RNA sequence: GGAUAGUGGCCUACCAUGGUUUCAACGGGUAACGGGGAAUAAGGGUUCGAUUCCGGAGAGGGAGCCUGAGAAACGGCUACCA
RNA sequence: CGGUAAUUCCAGCUCCAGUAGCGUAUAUUAAAGUUGUUGCAGUUAAAAAGCUCGUAGUUGAACUUUGGGUCUGGUUGUCCGGUCCGACUUUAUGUCGCGCACUGGUUUUCAACCGGAUCUUUCCUUCUGGCUAACCUGUACUCCUUGUGGGUGCAGGCGAACCAGGACUUUUACUUUGAAAAAAUUAGAGUGUUCAAAGCAGGCGAAAGCUCGAAUAUAUUAGCAUGGAAUAAUGGAAUAGGACG
RNA sequence: AGGGGAUCGAAGAUGAUCAGAUACCGUCGUAGUCUUAACCAUAAACUAUGCCGACUAGGGAUCGGGUGGUGUUUUUCUUAUGACCCACUCGGCACCUUACGAGAAAUCAAAGUCUUUGGGUUCUGGGGGGAGUAUGGUCGCAAGGCUGAAACUUAAAGGAAUUG
RNA sequence: GAAUCUGGUCAAACUUGGUCAUUUAGAGGAACUAAAAGUCGUAACAAGGUUUCCGUAGGUGAACCUGCGGAAGGAUCAUUA
RNA sequence: CUCUAACUAUAAAAAUCUCUCUUCUC
């Protein structure tokens, strides 16, 4: 029973990236996955991906450009305050210089710096670096 | 409720210090004082033309509503002329960054002007100390059925 | 590949094609298909049987793709849906067969194992069909209401 | 993996899991059960007075052979009886059978130490004065 | 209805059969007065809080009390047990 | 360690760390990723109920308005206008410099990033009345250079600029901000308690009264208002017992 | 409790061997071994690997099934079958190489995707003994199971692995 | 308007026995630790000289053996010889 | 880039042990 679709998506992404596969197949292909991936690409950590339709949830084919080292989800979407996000930084980001913990807020799925400069905090999704 | 001719017990039931005039050439059955609680609540129709007494009714009775307002789910209707509302909510224990679905059950008072089934969703309000269990009192039932407003299939 | 009542891990299934619209070659129209469907239903045939017959004896690939709607819902439209869905009904029938076996002979304790498994399936479907307002919630199931309804 | 529930309202099982599994640690069990008060004659407090009843010499463990000089002591605040060893060269003559002695633990947290069998305590003061001062002759026993 | 400064099974009288529970009731234990806080410290946190501030509680153990706005008072009483 | 050469016993002498403090014992925390939410191990070391069904709890498939076009308030850095600063020493400038050390226009193209209005088949609840804010108003058309540079005016008529009698009302959890968290402690503003622990004082006169203060955040659990509508849960209209006119 | 009652075979009767053998060796020979009803609930009920998920590496082969062969023998002059060979796959027990990872290693294609710590999941253990013991329940006709300590006591017990 | 005193009334408290918690002796009964030059054998580690170990049941100075079922933690990963 | 065949068979007894355990630097 596929429970957290984005979790499986990024798990496959990370597996292939470690293996070196320049591309990945994601089965569920939900909105959350999609938005996570535009954040992924806009930060410059991934190339051009594609969506397939099935009349059932579609499919995802993401082109790996090697710049990724890991994705990663926080499947318990822990409830975070505006101040607390920084701690998540120091616990998931490889350094404060870069690295982006992705969180979903009322505004939407965003990078943590996007949220901070918007001064808005929602719930946590995952991380990229 | 009071079930079919309220005037049943060993004493009469009359809204206190309202005088039913025998000297009026009217034959108007009785004078039923009534009032709206407020806060955007609408007094239901069956209260104005009713015959019951319910001294503890917010509308036709003596009690005055003031203070807290809550929403809850009917859990038990067996008790006479009163009700019990379960309230399920989440509790953030700080040690684990988690919420906690626990329940608190509270008794309230229902006027005969209302029809209540188990599992109904009811807005309830605060009032005077009515009984050692009852300190709240119902206002109105929104989800009268939940999903059972349609039951037959005759196209 | 969940397969509660065993360790099965088989994905053997059937995959619908892409076109929700009818194929080009087909000649019949929706209304005639509906009339064929309702006549088949009045024969006393369960909806899955009728779907199979439509697929085989005709170019009726999908009830929904051709007539815009599925079999059970159409059979509800003309007020002719049976009281129990074919699924639960067939499960109850198999349960009755198991029950008659176990009443005939006793030492089939492994058949008692199958009995508990199956009746668990009935309990699952009963909860589901009580939540979704198909059966009235008053309905229960022990042994004998099955004997009356099925037989 | 990680067969401990993770859901956003899924730690009744987790909190109770800790809540029950605490008992695995012995220190937690001792602290919660008050074992330092009911059992363990030395009432969990760092010191207690007692009366010397008899003197004994007891051998060491295997890799040693040295008969230490210990004393049977009855603790006044319970009357319970226990051994206690007297550390120094010239101390046995300082016991003065039927005397009041102030005793502490032997610094191993309720266990034997080194090459001493069945003993748990130290002899830190004798007859009001402290035996350590007597050892280096800083004060003298009044001999009351 | 009584009673209370006043609600309320507070108490009574006539009835009705109910209330709480595995979301931890009730019972047992607490060398537990609750808190503000203290210690400890990447972060998360663990333990202590008899004790300067807040409340609440007691004046040997229970009870009963007049007076007084305010007492069930104890450097105020009435009684028993010690 | 010690059983005839003791680097440990016990003294003496050399010393090392501690220092008016230091050593013992009993409890406690960190070390402890040895309670593991963050963050444990479970083929063999400790340990997967024999297996299976299954209540409660827990976990739950994907799916329902997204893009432009335009305009703007901006807050940042982009040319700098002036103000002017360092090379030049008792005093000052042309010149070289940090290419503005202090202040704007932002169409300097620039990039943003926060909203706001908007055209979307694009609702942001809307009436019943104020009050009309205001100008499509439209009445005299005019103070006036033909010229919309500029306005008093009074029935239709923009309400959203704010008011008020309802009637409506999907609700959540969440989240932002604000309101409450006495004090004391905590954090830290200032302040020569002789420094400092502190404490909440003091500083300036000319000693002729004149002044500074006693700064600021935190507390998340319950509750209240609040901007948001992504996350996740929930309701529809199926016998139309449905929506509008 | 009841039906069976061959063989085998705990008790036991016995003859060897040894200083000792009511141990192993060989004879006999009950319970029990087959079972009908009723209990029994444990076993080294071990792959000493919980389940449900997705993804990662090559290789044959093997079972059940299905796909396509101008495939081949079959022969029913003939097709149809079947039975075989080829090619692909679905699912199942497994296997071979490898380390690409990961482990205390032994190894494992999962014991991986685990400090770059987070798919969802129920149950377990916190040094060794004392001890699966005491105790109180609980189930049981009983043998016994599920549940389940503490005092006390010790600095190791122990796992893999090294060369002797 | 005191004494006395009708009623009830809160009811402390006393007797009486029941019932329970905790300490508490205790004839006697049954164990475990540490003490390692006590005694008897040698169960185990190798094929421990009968492979070990486990569950079950009987017996057995003691170890343990025995019968039945298991497992490799074994000493076999191996017969298309 | 042509091969599918041979093969054997002992088990007699062995029971045990109180020692010291000692140190690595330019
Ligand atoms: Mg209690
Ligand atoms: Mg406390
Ligand atoms: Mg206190
Ligand atoms: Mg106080
Ligand atoms: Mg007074
Ligand atoms: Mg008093
Ligand atoms: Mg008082
Ligand atoms: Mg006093
Ligand atoms: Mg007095
Ligand atoms: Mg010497
Ligand atoms: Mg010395
Ligand atoms: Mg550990
Ligand atoms: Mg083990
Ligand atoms: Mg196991
Ligand atoms: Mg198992
Ligand atoms: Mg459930
Ligand atoms: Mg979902
Ligand atoms: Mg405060
Ligand atoms: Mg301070
Ligand atoms: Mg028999
Ligand atoms: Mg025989
Ligand atoms: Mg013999
Ligand atoms: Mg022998
Ligand atoms: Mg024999
Ligand atoms: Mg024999
Ligand atoms: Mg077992
Ligand atoms: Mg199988
Ligand atoms: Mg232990
Ligand atoms: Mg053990
Ligand atoms: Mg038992
Ligand atoms: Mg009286
Ligand atoms: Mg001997
Ligand atoms: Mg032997
Ligand atoms: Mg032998
Ligand atoms: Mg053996
Ligand atoms: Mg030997």
């Amino acid at each position: 029973t596929r429970t957290s679709v984005l979790a499986d998506a990024l798990n496959a992404i990370n597996n292939a990236e470690k293996t070196g596969k320049r591309q990945v197949l994601i089965r569920p292909s939900s909105k959350v996955i999609i938005k996570f991936l535009q954040v992924m690409q806009k930060h410059g950590y991934i190339g051009e991906f594609e969506y397939i339709d099935d009349h059932r949830s579609g499919k995802i084919v993401v082109q790996l450009n090697g710049r990724l080292n890991k994705c990663g989800v926080i499947s318990p979407r822990f409830n975070v305050k505006i101040a607390d996000v920084e701690k998540w930084t120091a616990n998931l980001l490889p350094a404060r210089q870069f690295g982006y913990v992705i969180l979903t807020t009322s505004a939407g799925i965003m990078d943590h710096e996007e949220a901070h400069r918007k001064h808005v905090s929602g719930k946590i999704l995952g991380f990229v670096y | 409720s009071t079930e079919l001719t309220v005037q049943s017990e060993r004493a009469f039931q009359k809204q206190p210090h309202i005088f039913t005039n025998p000297k009026a050439k009217a034959n108007r059955k009785t004078k039923r004082w009534y009032k709206n609680v407020g806060l955007g609540f609408k007094t239901p129709k069956t209260a104005i033309e009713g015959s019951y007494i319910d001294k503890k009714c917010p509308f036709t009775g003596l009690v005055s509503i003031r203070g807290k307002i809550l929403t809850g789910t009917v859990v038990s209707t067996r008790m006479h002329r009163t009700i019990v509302i379960r309230r399920d909510y989440l509790h953030y224990v700080p040690k684990y960054n988690r919420y906690e679905k626990r329940h608190k059950n509270v008794p309230a008072h229902v006027s005969p002007a209302f029809r209540v089934q188990v599992g109904d969703i009811v807005t309830v309000g605060q009032c005077r100390p009515i009984s050692k269990t009852v300190r709240f009192n119902v206002l109105k039932v929104a989800s009268a059925t939940g999903k059972a407003n349609k039951q037959f299939a005759k196209f | 590949m969940g397969r509660m009542h065993s360790k099965g891990k088989g994905m053997s299934s059937s995959a619908i094609p892409y076109s929700r619209n009818a194929p080009a070659w087909f000649k019949g129209s929706s209304d005639g298909v509906v009339e064929q469907i309702i006549k088949y239903a009045r024969k006393g045939l369960t909806p899955s049987q009728i779907g199979v017959l439509l697929r085989d004896a005709h170019g009726v690939t999908q009830a929904k793709v051709i007539t815009g709607n599925k079999i059970l819902r159409i059979l509800k439209s003309n007020g002719l849906a049976p009281e129990i869905p074919e699924d639960l009904y067939f499960l109850i029938k198999k349960a009755v067969s198991v029950r008659k076996h176990l009443e005939r002979n006793r030492k089939d304790k492994d058949a008692k194992f199958r009995l508990i498994l199956i009746e668990s399936r009935i309990h699952r479907l009963a909860r589901y069909y009580r939540t979704v307002s198909v059966l009235p919630p008053n309905w229960k199931y022990e042994s004998a209401t099955a004997s009356a309804l099925v037989n | 993996g990680k067969g401990k529930p993770r859901g956003l309202n899924s730690a009744r099982k987790l909190r109770v899991h800790r809540r029950n599994n605490r008992w695995a640690e012995t220190t937690y069990k001792k602290r919660l059960l008050g074992t330092a008060f009911k059992s363990s004659p030395f009432g969990g407090s760092s010191h207690a007075k007692g009366i010397v009843l008899e003197k004994i010499g007891i051998e060491s463990k295997q890799p040693n052979s040295a008969i230490r000089k210990c004393v049977r002591v009855q603790l006044i605040k319970n009357g319970k009886k226990v051994t206690a060893f007297v550390p120094n060269d010239g101390c046995l003559n300082f016991v003065d059978e039927n005397d009041e002695v102030l005793l502490a633990g032997f610094g191993r947290k309720g266990k034997a130490k080194g090459d001493i069998p069945g003993v748990r305590f130290k002899v830190v003061k004798v007859s009001g004065v402290s035996l350590l001062a007597l050892w280096k002759e800083k004060k003298e026993k009044p001999r009351s």
